[PDB]
């Protein structure tokens, strides 16, 4: 019944985003909640964020 | 007021 | 969907997705569109919420 | 055409029920679709072709 | 690359074909993200037919999951190679280790 | 009520410095400094890379033949390199080479406003004799960061599939602290210093950072129904052909409001107008219940 | 769980701390001293409250 | 009747009808989304067996019902990436369309 | 590169010496370092 068939191929690329779940190796899993500014994140004294 | 003293503490720069 | 967080949010609401919402209440978006006149016709809604 | 009413009529049966017959009828309808073409009345027929 | 390893890594990520192992160990004659072309030294080589091994590396396709699957070449222009060594990574493999 | 100022700037490297301000009464050198450092790091000119046409590629997915790095890596390498620019805001440049062996960010075309900060940086690389690699690297300037995928929306024809579109990295920016020292001036109870310690990819000068971070935190206290819609469509959604399209355009008709109120005999009259392209416009106009010689009377509202 | 450590967090005493034994005209002020840092969350201290 | 796979779409734009070729496939490289057209697929379904005020509506607008069907394969709704192969399979014996 | 200032500000209060005041639109994260600026400035000075 098929005469000809078009197969195509996309390639999606997707980064990360809230509702997305994430673990560890220790059986701790988690979902990404919001996703903050580098300017609100909590840093050391040497200025490196977290 | 307030805010003032903030753009005085800016008043050397921009 | 996934859930996350917002602990921002009052006890009497929760964080509806943009896109889900739009999908859900399709027929109200439509009915309120051509309501206002901002839609000529249904027809016409729908091919402005698409 | 049938609209809200059974069948439709051939142009010489609506001539019979017009009591002005052929040919006469035929412009009549081409000078209605004719005002209906234009906008401000085509306006909203136009967003139901999609 | 885990940073914080366990020594197993290496050997999932080698015994699984994600990789791409030598066959025979050489130098490399030419190394592109398309294929990576090995001349074998003469001891592990036979007498007949001389020859160099050429591995084809498998460019991006489609996996089971839906994801992707593509291979990239950890060794560069002219460089030593002993049998048995990671000449390509494949997807969540960091040189010879497994990166998951 | 004693105002601050800035005093030593030592810079350390290419990379990063410090600044340093001087007179800072009680507390102020936290209430400066954080503020200070949350403006740096988010806003702040950048000229990150944003387009880049490359020679064989249709997509970034793609190997080409002759360079060991997947296309990919090469727009990922691509957006970590940092250009300088003065009078343009946006300048495309051309890179191009051939033979074996690394290519870096100092074989693209020099520019006028153009100034390459590492010419060591590597794009990517070239394994065989004759191979040559040529592409246009289109760089433009702005804040924060534009991802490539928000970028589509406008659209408009980016028909060039050649050209990939890659996420805007613009901040000069990389690390910012700010640590307050008690500073004795000669006479004065006690004040404080503030030692902003920053970390750039050498596209920015310090001064000039630290100079526009207090004057945008400076700058936001300044405050403390008839018709047819398709009368306003272009012309090009009428998809007539190219030599009609522009021929009305030519003749100052850029709508279909516009086309609709012209007559047969006033198109006719025009330089570049026959018979059949009259014909091809009364046949996609008709097919869209329009016409030519329509009144609209009312042209335009606003 | 998060809530009820920043409640406990908030409201418990140790032996010594900024502002130990001083008095306050209420709890306005009494954040006040907190938030400027002269005086620690916890700490013992008679305040006049209504 | 059979069905076809040409870039002859019922009802649709220029802009919808510019991502395809000659013979009605997507291009390859061409960044999609929910809603492009990837492949032109038409079906033929004759004799529509309107009713009286779209036969008027018809015949105000002089618009010709086709007789095919829109069943071309188009982007899923939400998802947005690149094209990077396209693979066409021919019947034994069926004539190969331009493109393949 | 033009900036975003805020367009939308009403300044509820509750009675004489008590206050609500509410700004509408600020970029991103500009709210938290105003925000907080001027508290440290409004209580520590």
């Amino acid at each position: 019944g098929v005469l000809k068939i078009v197969k195509v191929y996309l390639a999606v690329k997707r980064r990360i985003q809230p509702g997305d779940k994430m673990a560890g190796r220790h059986g701790n899993k988690g979902v990404i909640s919001k996703i903050n500014p580098i300017e609100d994140m909590p840093y050391d004294e040497n200025g490196t964020p977290v | 007021r307030a805010a003032t003293i903030l753009a005085e503490q800016l008043e050397a720069f921009v | 969907s996934v859930i996350t967080v917002g602990p921002y949010l009052r006890l009497h609401q929760c964080g509806l997705p943009k896109k889900m919402a739009l999908e859900l209440f399709k027929p109200f978006i439509y009915g309120k569109l051509e309501l206002r006149g901002l839609a000529t016709t249904i027809k016409a809604a729908k091919k402005m919420v698409e | 055409f049938g609209i809200d009413m059974n069948t439709d009529y051939t142009l010489e049966e609506v001539g019979k029920q017009f009591d002005v017959t052929r040919e006469r009828i035929r412009q009549i309808e081409a000078k209605a679709l004719r005002k209906l073409r234009h906008p401000s009345r085509s306006e909203v027929l136009r967003s139901f072709l999609d | 690359k885990p940073l914080v390893g366990t020594g197993m890594e290496r050997a999932v990520a080698v015994d699984s074909g994600v990789t791409a192992v030598a066959k025979r160990g050489g130098v490399v004659q030419y190394v592109d993200a398309s294929r990576i072309v090995i001349k074998v030294n003469e001891d592990e080589m036979y007498p007949g037919e001389a020859g160099i091994d050429i591995y084809n590396l498998t460019k991006y396709t489609r996996s089971n999951q839906n994801t992707c699957i593509n291979q990239m070449p950890c060794v560069s222009l002219g460089e030593p190679v002993e049998r048995g060594d990671v000449l390509a990574d494949g997807p969540s493999t960091d040189l010879g280790e497994l990166a998951l | 009520f004693l105002k601050p100022r800035l005093v030593d700037i030592e810079q350390v490297s290419s990379t990063h410095a410090k600044v340093t301000l001087e007179p800072l009464e009680r507390g102020f050198g936290h209430t400066l400094g954080n503020a200070l450092r949350r403006i740096l790091l988010s806003s702040m000119p950048g000229c990150a890379v944003t387009e880049v046409e490359i020679d064989g590629v249709l997509h970034e997915y793609s190997t080409k033949e002759g360079v060991q790095e997947d296309i990919l890596e090469i727009l990922l390498n691509l957006k970590g390199l940092a250009v300088r620019v003065q009078g343009k805001d946006e300048v495309i440049l051309t890179l191009n080479k051939s033979g074996i062996g690394p290519v870096t960010a100092a074989d693209i075309t020099h520019d006028g406003d153009v100034e390459i900060v590492k010419p060591q940086h590597v794009i990517c690389h070239l394994t065989d004799e004759n191979a040559s690699i040529s592409m246009r690297i289109k760089v433009q300037r702005g804040r924060g960061y534009v991802p490539a995928s928000t970028r589509i929306h406008s659209e408009e024809d980016e028909r060039p599939i050649g050209r990939l579109l890659v996420d805007a990295c613009y901040s000069p920016v990389e690390r910012i602290a700010y640590n307050v020292e008690a500073a004795r001036v000669e006479q004065r109870t006690d004040l404080d210093k503030l030692v902003i310690e920053m970390e750039t990819n050498g596209t920015i000068d310090p001064e000039e950072a630290i100079r526009r971070a207090a004057t945008i935190l400076a700058e936001q206290l300044e405050a403390f129904p008839e018709f047819d819609p398709i009368l306003l469509r272009p012309v090009d959604d009428l998809e007539l052909t190219v030599r009609s399209a522009n021929c009305l355009k030519a003749e100052a008709i850029h709508y279909i409001g516009d086309l609709v109120q012209r007559t047969e005999v006033e198109l006719l009259k025009t330089p570049n107008l026959g018979k059949k392209s009259l014909t091809e416009i009364k046949d996609v106009l008709a097919s869209r219940g329009l016409s030519l010689g329509m009144r609209l009377e009312n042209w335009p509202p606003a | 769980q998060d809530v009820v450590l920043g409640l406990y967090y908030m409201t418990r005493d140790c032996v010594n701390a900024k502002g130990e034994g001083m008095v306050l005209t209420g709890p306005k002020e009494a954040e006040r001293l907190y938030r400027s840092g002269l005086a620690s969350l916890h700490a013992r201290v008679k305040v006049r409250i209504t | 009747g059979p069905e076809e796979i040409t870039a002859d779409i019922p009802n649709v734009g220029e802009a919808a009808l510019s991502k395809l070729d000659e013979s009605g496939i997507v291009y390859i490289g061409a960044e999609v989304t929910g809603g492009d057209i990837l492949v032109g697929k038409v079906t033929p379904k004759g004799e529509t067996q309107l009713t009286p005020e779209e036969k008027l509506l018809r015949a105000i607008f002089g618009e010709k019902a086709s007789d095919v069907k829109d069943s071309s394969l188009r982007v899923p709704n939400g998802v947005s990436g690149t094209v990077i192969d396209v693979q066409v399979f021919t019947r034994d014996g069926v004539e190969k369309d331009k493109r393949a | 590169t033009e900036f975003l200032k805020p367009r939308l500000v009403d300044i509820e209060q509750v009675s004489s010496t008590h206050a609500k005041v509410t700004l509408e639109p600020l970029e991103r994260g500009f709210g938290h370092t105003l925000g907080n600026a001027l508290r440290r400035i409004l209580l520590s000075s």
